[PDB]
């Protein structure tokens, strides 16, 4: 098998040289923003204070066409925290650095990838952004910063035109992913090496993306436990290195020799 | 008709 040590040295030879990345809530953990499904602390175990039939409809978008107030009393508690990104995020912008990041894929929803310094091109918000919203009737575009007024007002945002509810362009369930998400159709099958980081890996289509890389490409995992196909349906070069992503991010700057560039990427940035 | 859905698998 491999270990992360062979990872490390697969990338300083440059041997991969086109490395995408795919990130969910778990990277956003150490910056103080809950994921989903941890125990005790993630989002699905602490909903019971909402009007909500079941916790996961706050999140589905029949249940928001049907009652969008629970979901915007939600989106009150995550506007006002000043979020800054941590360790793993700089270490997907030294990549960028490098010239070795082709893509990031992110389920998350909290920008911070943006604010780490990923540019535009080369980051898929797979499930959408805060920073933009759309009338759920006219299909009229606004700024993200008007719903954020409304809500942090508790208002439900009513389109000025027509009056229906304008919602985030966030994908919920039930609603089409972007199109940029179609990038994925060059961009596995020709990356050589790729990192999970941080997601359970229980929804689609996004995690279908594990297995379109080719079958000689590593998939290295850093996360609290093995998730999805690395643990079920796993390949002969898939790495785990379990336990806390900053840690495990940490011990492989370490293996490849770029503490220096992370301390000063981390200084300038904070 | 290309753009998928997103589910919970
Ligand atoms: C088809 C579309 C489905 N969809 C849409 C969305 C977004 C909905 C809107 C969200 C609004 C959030 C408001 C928050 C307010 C907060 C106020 C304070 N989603 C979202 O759900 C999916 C979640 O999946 P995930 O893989 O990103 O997260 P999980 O929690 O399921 O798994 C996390 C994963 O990471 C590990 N882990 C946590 N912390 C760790 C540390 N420190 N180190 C290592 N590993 C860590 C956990 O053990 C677990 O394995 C996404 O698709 C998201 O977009 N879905
Ligand atoms: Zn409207």
């Amino acid at each position: 098998k491999l270990s992360l040590q062979d990872v490390a040295e697969l990338i300083r030879a440059r041997a991969c040289q086109r490395v995408v990345v795919m990130v969910g809530a778990g990277i956003s953990t150490p910056s103080g923003i809950p994921d989903f499904r941890s125990p005790g602390s993630g989002l699905y175990s602490n909903l019971q204070q909402y009007d909500l039939p079941y916790p996961e409809a706050i999140f589905e978008l029949p249940f928001f066409f049907h009652n969008p107030k629970p979901f915007f009393t939600l989106a009150k508690e995550l506007y006002p925290g000043n979020y800054k990104p941590n360790v793993t995020h700089y270490f997907l912008r030294l990549l960028h650095d490098k010239g070795l990041l082709l893509r990031l894929y992110t389920q998350n929803i909290d920008g911070l990838e943006r604010v780490s310094g990923i540019p535009a091109s080369k980051l898929v918000e797979a499930h959408g952004t805060f920073a933009s919203a759309t009338c759920t009737v006219c299909q009229r575009p606004f700024p993200g910063e008007d719903i954020r007024a409304d809500v942090m007002a508790d208002r439900v945002p009513r389109c000025p035109v027509c009056t229906g509810v304008v919602k985030p362009d966030i994908v919920f369930f039930g609603e089409p992913l972007p199109q940029r998400f179609l990038l994925h159709v060059v961009d596995f099958p020709m990356a050589d090496l790729l990192l999970i980081l941080g997601t359970s890996l229980e929804v689609e289509p996004f995690a279908s993306l594990t297995e379109a890389v080719r079958s000689s490409v590593p998939r290295l995992l850093i996360n609290r436990d093995l998730v999805g196909p690395l643990a079920w349906h796993p390949r002969s070069r898939d790495v785990a290195q379990l336990g806390d992503v900053v840690h495990g991010v940490e011990s492989l700057v370490e293996l490849l020799g770029w503490t220096e560039e992370m301390r000063d990427l981390v200084q300038r940035e904070t | 008709e290309a753009l998928p859905k997103a589910t919970g698998g």
